[PDB]
C-alpha cells in the first residue's frame, strides 16, 4: 500500500500579513514554482482594496529565460 | 513564372527550413543565376543535366552582393576547368543551405569547407606533393611568428593569382553569418565563445613573393622585416575574405606608412 | 523615415554526442553528466510511456543542443552490441522493450565510462559463430573507481538469469533521483 | 555629392559624414544586413554620404600644389580614389568589390619591392 498526501504541501501565499513574512519563504515557494536550483532576487506585494478587490505577487528572477524568442508558443 | 518568383521567394525560402513531411518535392521551385547564365534564373533541376561524368556532388558559393561574389579569389581556379557552380548571396540562403544536404542522390558543398579536392590528373600529384616535401620549414617557421589565430597553412587548389586566401572548418560557422548574427538584434552574448569557426590560411606558391621569402627565410633567422610583411599580408588577407578587421587604426596607418615615402621625404 | 520595430530569430543548430566521445572532452565535473542522465532517462521514459519503440539508440543520435539538453535523432557504442535477439530471426518478430532497456542501460555506462569496449579483437563472422555457442561474458575490470552504489546495484541486478525480468521504467527513474538527491555533499 | 571642410580631423587626411535625414553606418549595414529584408524598395532609398579634407596634414598640401600644376596628370586619379577607398573602409561602410582593392595593394607592394616584368 501507499498513502500520498503530497499533492498539496505548498500552502497559499499572498494571504498573510505582509508585515510578518521573512524572506527564506519566498525562497522555498519561489522554488516550487520552476524546478530549478537558484532563488529569486526580488519580491513584490501589494493590493488594491478599492472599488475593485484584488491580490498581486510578482518576482525578479536572477538569470535571463533561455526561451523567450519564441512567436506564438503557449505563454 | 519570373514575375511570381521575384515577388513570394521569401516564403518558399523560409518553408524549406521548417518542415519534415514535404521536402524533397519542395526541392526544385527554386531559380538561381550560375555562372553559365548571364541575367537569366536557372532552376537546379534542370542544371541536373549537364555534369561531367566523374564528377561528384554540386559546387555553391555565397556572398553579399552579386558583383562582389561575381570575381571572387576562390573561384578563379575552378572556373578555368570549365564546370558550374551558382550563387546564393542572401541571408536566408544560408538558412536555406544549411539544413538541405542532398538532392537526388548527390550533395551540396560549397568551396570554403576545409580544402575540396577535385579528381584529375596523375601528374600534378607528384609535382604538388614534392611541394610539399620540399615547403616544410618554411610551412613550419612561419606558425612561429604567427600566434594563436589560424589553425594550419596548408596549399590546396583554390588560387591561381591571388597568394592567400582564408577558409572555414567543418564544424563551426560560416562568414556571412558570422554577420548574420551580430546584425540579429535580439540574442544573447554568451554564444560567441564556443562556435566561432576556427580558421585557415591558404598560400599559392606561384606568386614570386613566397619564393623571394624563402631566401631570407635561410638566410635570416628572424628580423623586424620578416615580421612587418607578414603581419601585413596576413591583415590584407584577413580583409579578403569578407571578414571585417577590429582596429582599423592599425592598418590605415600601415598604408599610411608607404605613401609618405610616395613622395619621397618624410622628414 | 517611416520608422520599425524589433524582429526576432528563429532557433540555432546543436552539436552531436558521439564527437565528444573520441575527440574532444572539455571535462566539467561529473554533476554535469548526472544531469545529462537524468533528462535523457527522463525524456526517453516519456517517449516509451505511449507504448512507443526505437528500434535503436545509436550514441550518434544525440544531439546536445543549448546548455546541456538532449534531442533524439534517428538517421545515421552499442550499434553493433546488441543482445542476440537482433541475430534470432525466427518468427520475423524478435522486438521487444527489453532489447531497449538493456541498450540504454550499457550505453549510459560506457558514456559515463568515455571508452569503447571490445575494441583489440574485431572478427564478425567468428564472433557470430562464438555467438552461436561459447558466448562471453562482459569483462569487469573495465570499471570507473567512483561507480555510483545505487547504479552500481542496478546495472549488476539487470541481468542476472534472463533478460526478461528487467524492471519498468519509473522505480528506475525514481532511484536516479534519490542518488541524485542523496550526495550532493552530505 | 558634396566636398567641404569643417572641424573635426587632427590626423586623418579626410573622413565621411551621413545627411542631415539618413541612416548612419551602423544603422545601414545592420538592416540591410539582417533577413526577411526586404530590400526590394526600401533597400534603394537610404545612405546619402558627404566627404570632408583636413587642411593641415602635408599630404593633401602637396597634393594641392601638384594639382595646381597639371590639370589631367594620371597618378591623381588613382590616388585619390585610393585615398577615398581607405576612408571609406575605415569608416564603418563596407567596400562593393575587395578583390579590386588586394589588386591594388598587391601591385603597390610589389613595386615598391622593385619586380616589374
Amino acid at each position: 500500500y501507499i498513502d500520498q498526501e503530497e499533492l498539496n504541501k505548498t500552502k497559499p501565499i499572498w494571504t498573510r500579513n505582509p508585515d510578518d513574512i521573512t524572506q527564506e519563504e519566498y525562497g522555498e515557494f519561489y522554488k516550487s514554482l520552476t524546478n530549478d536550483w537558484e532563488d529569486h532576487l526580488a519580491v513584490k506585494h501589494f493590493s488594491v482594496e478599492g472599488q475593485l478587490e484584488f491580490r498581486a505577487l510578482l518576482f525578479i528572477p536572477r538569470r535571463a529565460p533561455f526561451d523567450l524568442f519564441e512567436n506564438k508558443k503557449k505563454k | 513564372y519570373k514575375k511570381f518568383y521575384e515577388a513570394f521567394s521569401k516564403n518558399l525560402k523560409l518553408g524549406i527550413h521548417e518542415d519534415s513531411t514535404n521536402r524533397r518535392r519542395l526541392s526544385e521551385l527554386l531559380r538561381y543565376h550560375t555562372s553559365q547564365s548571364g541575367d537569366e534564373m536557372t532552376s537546379l533541376s534542370e542544371y541536373v543535366s549537364r555534369m561531367k561524368e566523374t564528377q561528384k556532388s554540386i559546387y555553391y558559393i555565397t556572398g553579399e552582393s552579386k558583383e562582389q561574389v561575381a570575381n571572387s579569389a576562390f573561384v578563379e581556379r575552378v572556373r578555368k576547368r570549365g564546370f558550374e557552380v551558382v550563387y546564393m548571396t542572401e541571408p536566408i540562403d544560408e538558412y536555406c543551405v544549411q539544413q538541405l544536404k542532398e538532392f537526388d542522390g548527390k550533395s551540396l558543398v560549397s568551396v570554403t569547407k576545409e580544402g575540396l579536392e577535385l579528381p584529375e590528373d596523375e601528374e600534378e600529384k607528384k609535382k604538388m606533393e614534392e611541394s610539399k616535401a620540399k615547403f616544410e620549414n618554411l610551412c613550419k617557421l612561419m606558425k612561429e611568428i604567427l600566434d594563436k589565430k589560424v589553425e594550419k597553412v596548408t596549399i590546396s587548389n583554390r588560387l591561381v593569382s591571388s597568394p592567400c586566401c582564408i577558409v572555414t572548418s567543418t564544424y563551426g560557422w560560416t562568414a556571412n553569418m558570422e554577420r548574420i548574427m551580430k546584425a540579429q538584434a535580439l540574442r544573447d552574448n554568451s554564444t560567441m565563445g564556443y562556435m566561432m569557426a576556427k580558421k585557415h590560411l591558404e598560400i599559392n606558391p606561384d606568386h614570386p613573393i613566397v619564393e623571394t621569402l624563402r631566401q631570407k627565410a635561410e638566410a635570416d633567422k628572424n628580423d623586424k622585416a620578416v615580421k612587418d610583411l607578414v603581419v601585413l599580408l596576413f591583415e590584407t588577407a584577413l580583409l579578403s575574405s569578407g571578414f571585417s578587421l577590429e582596429d582599423p587604426q592599425t592598418h590605415s596607418n600601415r598604408i599610411y606608412r608607404m605613401i609618405k615615402l610616395g613622395l619621397g621625404i618624410d622628414e | 523615415t517611416k520608422p520599425q520595430l524589433a524582429i526576432v530569430t528563429q532557433w540555432c543548430e546543436g552539436s552531436s554526442l558521439y564527437h565528444h566521445l573520441h575527440i574532444i572532452e572539455t571535462k566539467f565535473e561529473m554533476i554535469k553528466l548526472i544531469d545529462i542522465a537524468r533528462q535523457t532517462a527522463q525524456g526517453m521514459d516519456y517517449l516509451h510511456a505511449k507504448s512507443i519503440i526505437h528500434r535503436d539508440l545509436k550514441s550518434n543520435n544525440i544531439f546536445l543542443h543549448e546548455d546541456l539538453t538532449v534531442k533524439i535523432g534517428d538517421f545515421g557504442g552499442s550499434i553493433l552490441w546488441m543482445a542476440p535477439e537482433v541475430i534470432r530471426m525466427q518468427d520475423k518478430n524478435p522486438y521487444s522493450f527489453q532489447s531497449d532497456v538493456y541498450a540504454f542501460g550499457i550505453v549510459l555506462y560506457e558514456l559515463m565510462t568515455g571508452q569503447l569496449p571490445y575494441s583489440n579483437i574485431n572478427n564478425r563472422d567468428q564472433i557470430i559463430f562464438m555467438v552461436g555457442r561459447g558466448y562471453l561474458s562482459p569483462d569487469l575490470s573495465k570499471v570507473r573507481s567512483n561507480c555510483p552504489k545505487a547504479m552500481k546495484r542496478l546495472m549488476a541486478e539487470c541481468l542476472k538469469k534472463k533478460r526478461d525480468e528487467r524492471p519498468l521504467f519509473p522505480q528506475i527513474l525514481a532511484s536516479i533521483e534519490l542518488l541524485a538527491r542523496s550526495l550532493p555533499k552530505i
